[PDB]
């Protein structure tokens, strides 16, 4: 939405195929959880996944509530630039009214 | 871990767009960097064969020169993202000129 968020949006961080695997999708958790840990206290986390041929929404993207706007913000300016998987990593803010309500985008 | 510690299109995405040309930013960078990467090539193998995935069975050709090695293996999924993406802006094109690459 227009402005900061206490809710991140990580994109082009994986592809629907990582995420089909139980034990591949569990490390990709903890891996977003422990990173963003480090501004953390973090509320919670939503990757969502196939469910093929379903294309669920949001399903590519990696959400991650925080307890502050401030935190938030602060974790998109680190993390916003980097490497996942040696992929490029993208960041925006997301309305967290949408997110609660599992309107995922 | 996973994660990565050490001129490209800005990585936070502008202020307000619509749910498709935020698609087509994302794309479009994507697009950027895999160039960037086969250009190189900046490949994401890894330098120990530990984390690898066991490796398929090899094939040669004529010269004994194997066909199918890691870098060949590697170097097709980012060719095939990069075409499938392209391919996903085709059914977009705002007059987009194709590359052509």
């Amino acid at each position: 939405p227009l402005g900061s968020t206490e809710v991140l949006c990580l994109m082009n961080m994986v592809l629907p195929e990582e995420l089909l695997d139980d034990e591949e999708y569990e490390e990709i958790v903890e891996d977003v959880r422990d990173e963003c840990s480090k501004y953390g206290l973090v509320k919670s986390i939503e990757i969502p996944r196939p469910v093929d041929g379903v294309e669920v929404p949001g399903c590519g993207k990696i959400f991650v509530e925080f307890t502050s706007v401030f935190d938030c913000q602060k974790a998109m300016q680190g993390l916003t630039g980097r490497k996942f998987a040696n992929r490029v990593v993208v960041t925006k803010y997301c309305d967290p009214d949408s997110y609660h309500r599992r309107d995922f985008w | 871990s996973r994660w990565n510690q050490d001129p490209g299109m800005p990585t936070v995405i502008p202020p307000g767009l619509t749910r498709e040309q935020e698609r087509a930013y994302i794309v479009q960078l994507q697009i950027e960097d895999l160039t960037r990467k086969l250009r190189t090539g900046d490949l994401g193998i890894p330098p120990n064969p530990e984390d690898r995935s066991p490796s398929p069975e090899p094939i040669y050709n004529s010269e004994g020169k194997r066909l199918n090695t890691r870098e060949f293996r590697t170097r097709k999924k980012l060719e095939e993202e990069r075409h499938n993406l392209i391919t996903e802006m085709v059914a977009l094109n705002p007059d987009f000129k194709p590359p052509a690459d």
